[PDB]
């Protein structure tokens, strides 16, 4: 019967998905506002470029 | 990929003639085709050009009135017509394929060219050197100069670098002064600024004898340098 | 000469003139609005509309000089002002006619022929037409400032010499009413009768789907309008440009002409309140506000 | 502007030239959604007229049509599968002779026409083979399946009458567009026109809209 | 037997709901509570492209920032230079019902697909001076949704036969066949690094998939209706999916859990498309209503519209130099902003 198998696999799957390392949110939280802070410089939309250096002139 | 030309031969003075090209292998009805022209032992130079829809014709100065250009499309034939001719018309005929759009290579492929025998704000680009000898194993440097400054306000340098063996048409090596072509080796390379042009050649080996030709596209009329040779 | 007695136009228009101008200067305003930011539709009959619209407020605002004058009897102004209101009022009353000619055969084009117009109507040959039609009745107003026009009290446009009429006028007179009635007449008749005679048949709709009555008593009062109100001025146009070149001698056709041109131009002019509520303020689909 | 951008400029313009060439076919065909069940006609009608995701373009007089037959692959229910709301009609088929299937066929009929992305496309049905029909009734009466039947079961207008009714009542309220029916055999020659007329009273419907007099 | 195997799926699931319970002890919004907003953005449109006949609805960007491809559903693939807005090459297809694009970050080839089942590859640089078809590719039984390219003869593809495969051009043949999900897949999104991908499926879920491997590696659930976009964000650590429930998520790799929600009480309109800024601090997302909405990423406000489409905004894409947008909505026209 596949029914078995399919609800064996099923089991399987789930136990492997429940078994991965996890970090605090706090830290993931941190890290995306260190990238977003570290890269604001060169974002030619959130910070426009003069008219001088701007290639849809 | 072939072009095949025919009606050359034998005329005398004033008399008139039409020279045919049958084109084989390709979308002939996207590519504007050249004619150009070779001296007995001198340097190639420019004729005319029609474009790809018969839409824009361009002459040179000295055959204006007496040439006419002209294609067809459902036979793959092109056709000049001659008249009025000269003794300075003695020379041997060259068919050229170019395709414009934004990436392409345009001089890419040479026909085989015919025989004919009869009984300024133009840029000046000078070539200074006329030979240089050289043995394989080491490399060789080839340097030209314009009249004019070559480079645009889009960025683009308008260059090109062509190669002749005897007894063969011409080839193209370098477009746009930095663009190496398909199926040529990475020895060569091509750099400069403005108004001075150097074509470099490492590990020189057999096969790479013969004369080297650099050419202009800013605007027309099209010109050639005077063509360096290298000998083993 | 055959003694005729019409001092009475000089009260008769006046009055009803200054009414037209109370009625037709708050009806076609509100027009505007409603085609501003109220309805929120775009295609060829809202082009056509807001054109006719726009011209009978150009219409509008000329009335005030010819009240003026014709209260007061005097124009101390000068030539020009007076050929710029002839010309204005002439040219926004032609451009009406054309204006409505177009929705007609627009109709005729949409509900006779579905198939061979999916190529016919859009809305670059809309404005194209608008714009010829545009064209057509400013640059026919050309010879308008190559008369006299003034003749303590000056007036304007009244009393010329007979020499004028049969030399400059009569010509302009034959120019519009060829230009200016017959043909957008038999058009628009044309086209109406093809689109009743078709929409008049138990074969050409899905079994009594929606209302026909109302579509077909519509297209018939537009035709009724139209034929009723433009019509007798033209004929009458005709008859007194015919009378004034001394063409017709007996005295009671002359004096009948003379006495009936002020009656007619007065039901022309109503035409301009008639317009913004026959043609809009009566179709459903704007009458959700 | 240097050559090259001139060159390229005019490559441009001819890509142009080919696409206005196009639009003019492109904004003058008619589309008709065909749909039908497993036993029904289909093939026969499709082959009598002369004419995956099958398709078939034909003309009458001077329209150009293009059929589109889905082919029983519509088990996609709503995900964004409905990607055809540029047709003008669907066109369905049943069999009315199959009494024993007409549940089935009507739970199909209902499962589609209620579908808010098909609410300003017209439904045109067809109910084929109707001497059998004829045949079938005589002995067999239509009332042992549906208890709403009244009248004769052995008259072919009650029937008939029952059968439409009995199609009609599961549209929606709103009525936009209307629904047409034809009781045809499985090869007539007046087809063609049955839906040319259909069509063009559909077209004739939409314009007596877009110029506000409705 | 089955009993016992469906206790023991409560349980894990019951370990996994209590595990992503444990982790959280702080939320996004405390943490970003206390730095300035962008403030407000202004684009305006610097060209318009017009010569599609009908509906537009997919586009994608070549790695120079330059070129795009754009399918309508005329039957026709438009391949645009955008400086100057001519048209470099037009291609006609042989089935008129095409539903993506993709352009490969070499500028070799073009990629297409839609309800024929079959993903069909074009070659750019010949010798004849014409474009040709260099492969089918065939064995999806249901509609092609999204491709998307890993090299010069590597593909990836998702179908309405609820499945992913990664496809090996120069045989012919699947390499990798990716299972689990339970109705159609709509979306995929490559790392920048090309080892995992993202799909989000009509169960309302998302699903982290390995490419050398085969397997599943994380799901995402929370979403209430069916997910219609998904992306990564620039450092290939987090990804935002849009739903048609009219909410936008931000989801974390190694967190597991759920961060942000972009909604309003004013929109109830489902979203199409969404992408991310170079930095990442603005989000982009395209609705039913023919707008475009840019939100602050960190904060969850409304910080710019992008108004002026006619009909609906269907695709939406960003340059890698972060230098302009380009926009394709319903009434035939691309539109690109600075
Ligand atoms: C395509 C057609 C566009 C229509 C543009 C028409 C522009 C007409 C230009 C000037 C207006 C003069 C039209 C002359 C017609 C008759 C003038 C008139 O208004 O009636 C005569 C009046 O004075 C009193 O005449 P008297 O009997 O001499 O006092
Ligand atoms: C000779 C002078 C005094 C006559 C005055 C000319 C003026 C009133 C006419 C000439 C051209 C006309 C315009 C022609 C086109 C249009 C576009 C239409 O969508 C709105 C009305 C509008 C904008 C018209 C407004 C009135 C207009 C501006
Ligand atoms: C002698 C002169 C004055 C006759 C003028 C007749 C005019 C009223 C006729 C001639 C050409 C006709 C137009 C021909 C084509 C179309 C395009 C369609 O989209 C709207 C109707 C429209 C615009 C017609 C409107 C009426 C029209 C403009
Ligand atoms: C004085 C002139 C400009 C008046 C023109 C009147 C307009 C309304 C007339 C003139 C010629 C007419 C066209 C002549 C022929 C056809 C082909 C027929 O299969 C459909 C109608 C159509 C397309 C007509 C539409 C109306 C039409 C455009
Ligand atoms: C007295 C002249 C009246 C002027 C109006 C009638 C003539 C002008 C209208 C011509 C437009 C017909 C077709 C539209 C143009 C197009 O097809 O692009």
């Amino acid at each position: 019967t596949a029914s078995i198998a399919q609800a064996r696999k099923l089991v399987e799957q789930l136990k492997m998905e429940a078994n991965i390392d996890r970090i605090k949110v706090s830290k993931a939280a941190a890290d995306l506002m260190a990238y977003c802070e570290a890269h604001a410089k060169e974002d030619p939309l959130l910070t426009p470029v003069p008219a001088s250096e701007n290639p849809f002139r | 990929v072939q072009l095949v030309e025919s009606g050359g031969g034998l005329v005398q003075p004033g008399g008139s003639r039409k020279l045919s090209c049958s084109a084989s292998g390709f979308a002939f009805s996207s590519f504007g085709m050249h004619w150009v022209r070779q001296a007995p032992e001198k340097g190639l130079e420019w004729v005319a050009y029609i474009s790809s829809g018969s839409g824009t014709i361009y002459y040179a100065d000295t055959v204006k009135g007496r040439f006419t250009i002209s294609r067809d499309d459902p036979k793959n034939t092109l056709f000049l017509q001659m008249t009025s001719l000269r003794s300075e018309d003695t020379a041997m005929y060259y068919c050229v394929r170019s395709i414009y759009y934004y990436g392409s290579s345009p001089f890419d492929f040479w026909g085989q060219g015919t025989t004919l025998t009869v009984s300024s704000a133009d840029i000046v680009m000078t070539q200074a050197t006329s030979s240089v000898p050289v043995t394989p194993g080491e490399s060789v440097s080839i340097s030209c100069r314009s009249s004019k400054s070559l480079l645009h306000s889009n960025g683009n340098t308008y260059l090109y670098w062509f190669l002749q063996r005897p007894g063969q048409s011409p080839q193209l090596l370098i477009y746009r002064m930095s663009n190496l072509a398909s199926g040529v080796p990475d020895r060569f390379s091509g750099s400069g600024s403005g108004t001075a042009f150097t074509l470099t050649i490492s590990r020189l080996e057999a096969e790479d004898v013969g004369v080297y030709y650099c050419m202009q596209h800013l605007e027309y009329p099209l010109t050639f340098g005077a063509g360096t040779k290298l000998e083993l | 000469h055959c003694f005729y007695n019409d001092s009475f136009k000089y009260t008769l228009y006046g009055c009803m003139f200054s009414m037209v101008f109370v009625l037709g200067l708050i009806s076609n305003c509100v027009a505007i609005y409603i085609f501003a930011c109220v309805l929120k539709v775009r295609n060829e009959t809202t082009t056509y509309m807001i054109n006719l619209a726009m011209s009978d407020l150009l219409f509008v605002f000329t009335l005030p000089f010819r009240i003026f004058y014709f209260t007061t009897r005097n124009w101390p102004f000068g030539d020009l002002l007076c050929k710029i209101s002839v010309m204005l009022f002439y040219t926004n009353m032609y451009g009406s006619i054309l204006f409505l000619t177009c929705i007609s055969v627009d109709r005729f084009l949409a509900i006779v022929y579905p198939f061979k117009s999916k190529t016919l109507r859009t809305k670059r040959n809309a404005k194209i037409v608008c714009t010829g039609v545009w064209l057509t009745v400013i640059g026919g107003s050309a010879p308008a400032v190559f008369v006299q026009s003034t003749h303590a009290s000056r007036a304007c446009f009244e009393n010329f010499p007979e020499a004028t009429w049969k030399t400059y006028l009569s010509r302009i007179v034959i120019f519009i009413e060829i230009v200016g009635f017959f043909i957008p007449l038999i058009l628009n008749v044309t086209c109406s009768s093809m689109v009743l005679k078709t929409l008049t048949k138990p074969v050409t709709l899905s079994r009594s789907k929606i209302n026909k009555t109302k579509v077909l008593k519509m297209i018939f009062v537009h035709l009724i309008i139209f034929c009723f109100c433009f019509v007798p001025y033209n004929i009458n146009l005709i008859l007194y440009s015919l009378v004034r070149t001394q063409t017709f001698v007996n005295c009671s056709v002359v004096a009948a002409v003379r006495t009936m041109y002020p009656i007619t131009l007065c039901i022309a002019v109503s035409n301009c309140c008639f317009d913004p509520i026959v043609y809009y303020f009566t179709s459903d689909t704007i009458q959700n506000s | 502007v240097s050559a090259e951008d001139k060159a390229a400029a005019e490559r441009s313009k001819e890509i142009d030239k080919c696409l206005s060439r196009e639009k003019t076919y492109v904004k003058r065909l008619v589309k008709i959604l065909l749909l039908g069940a497993d036993n029904s006609g289909k093939s026969t009608f499709l082959k009598q007229m002369r004419i995956g995701i099958h398709e078939y373009d034909f003309e009458i007089k001077n329209v150009p049509f293009k059929m589109v037959d889905v082919g029983g692959q519509r088990s996609e229910r709503k995900r964004w599968f409905e990607c055809f709301d540029s047709v003008t009609s669907i066109l369905f088929l049943v069999d009315s002779s199959d009494f024993n299937r007409l549940t089935e066929s009507l739970n199909d009929f209902e499962t589609i026409v209620n579908n808010r992305v098909f609410s300003n496309v017209s439904i045109i049905l067809f109910l084929n083979k109707t001497d059998l029909l004829e045949e079938k009734v005589q002995i067999v009466s239509i009332k042992d399946y549906f208890l709403e039947f009244e009248g004769d079961p052995h008259c072919l207008r009650d029937v008939q009458k029952f059968l439409v009714e009995c199609f009609r009542n599961k549209r929606r309220d709103q009525q936009q567009k209307p629904l047409y029916h034809h009781f045809t055999t499985a090869i007539n020659t007046e087809n063609a026109r049955l839906i040319f007329r259909d069509v063009k009273d559909t077209i004739l419907h939409d314009n007596l809209k877009q110029l506000m007099l409705q | 037997e089955l009993d016992q195997l469906r206790q023991e799926a409560e349980q894990l699931k019951n370990q996994i709901r209590d595990a992503r319970k444990a982790c959280a002890d702080a939320t996004l919004s405390q943490i970003t509570n206390n730095i300035d907003p962008v403030g407000r953005i202004q684009m305006r449109t610097r060209r318009t492209l017009r010569g599609h006949l009908a509906k537009i609805y997919a586009m994608h960007w070549g790695t120079d920032s330059r070129l795009l491809v754009s399918a309508s559903q005329d039957g026709k693939l438009i391949i645009w230079d955008s400086y100057t807005t001519n048209k470099v090459h037009a291609i006609p297809l042989r089935s008129s019902w095409v539903m993506t694009c993709a352009y490969a970050p070499s500028g070799n080839y073009v990629a297409c697909g839609g309800l024929d089942n079959i993903c069909s590859i074009y070659n750019l640089k010949t010798r004849e001076g014409n474009v040709r078809v260099s492969r089918e590719l065939a064995g999806h039984t249901g509609y092609l949704s999204c491709c998307r390219f890993l090299d010069d003869n590597q593909i990836v593809t998702s179908s309405g036969d609820t499945t992913c495969a990664l496809w090996d051009i120069e045989t012919g043949q699947q390499t990798t066949t990716f299972t689990g999900h339970t109705g159609d897949v709509m979306s995929l999104s490559l790392a920048p690094d090309t080892r995992l991908f993202v799909s989000g499926a009509c169960d309302a879920s998302a699903k982290l998939w390995d490419v050398r491997e085969g397997m599943c590696r994380q799901t995402f659930t929370g979403h209430e209706s069916d997910i219609n976009a998904i992306c990564f964000f620039p450092n290939g650590n987090a990804f935002a999916t849009g739903s048609d429930d009219a909410t936008c998520r931000l989801f974390d790799l190694r967190a597991d859990q759920e961060l942000m929600t972009y909604s309003h009480d004013n929109i109830i309109c489902g979203i199409t498309s969404v992408s991310f800024s170079k930095s990442g601090r603005l989000l982009l997302a395209g609705y039913d209503d023919f707008n475009c909405n840019v939100w602050d990423a960190l904060k969850a406000d409304r910080a710019g519209v992008l108004a002026g489409h006619d009909n609906r905004v269907s695709c939406l894409g960003v340059t890698d130099d972060g230098m302009a947008v380009a926009t394709g909505s319903w009434d035939s026209f691309l539109k690109i902003w600075n």
